[PDB]
């Protein structure tokens, strides 16, 4: 074939693995401040479960 | 003209009327912190695959 089947070959390789750079930049981002902060949907750390606890009237008032 | 009430009849729970309002929030507690932004939206496959070093898939 043509120098052009190659050459553009080459530049849709050279998007792929760029794009897949700059993802794998980001992501290593994402999970520092979301490990950090704790306000994204990773690094969810359980907490005690809350429909557990009583709410009836109990033996004495003060509860 | 006092009657002696019956056996079980003392231990009923009863509805008493009261002008005292309801209080708001007798545990005097504070506002709950607001839960984590949910993110929406349709799944789409990731991006090139896996992107795993060399893997292509």
């Amino acid at each position: 074939d043509g120098p052009e089947k190659n050459y553009e070959k080459t530049l849709a390789i050279l998007q792929i693995e760029s794009e897949k750079a700059e993802l794998r930049l980001k992501e290593q981002e994402v999970r520092r401040l979301m490990r950090a902060r704790g306000d994204g949907p990773w690094y969810q750390f359980p907490t005690p479960e809350k429909e557990f606890i009583d709410h009836s009237p109990k033996a004495t008032p003060d509860n | 003209g006092w009657v002696r009430p019956d056996l079980g009849q003392l231990s009923k729970v009863t509805k008493v009327k009261t002008d005292r309002p309801l209080p708001e929030n007798p545990y005097h507690s504070r506002a709950r912190p607001e839960p984590n932004p949910v993110i929406e939206g349709d799944l789409k496959p990731a991006k090139h695959g896996t992107r795993f070093f060399f893997w292509t898939v």
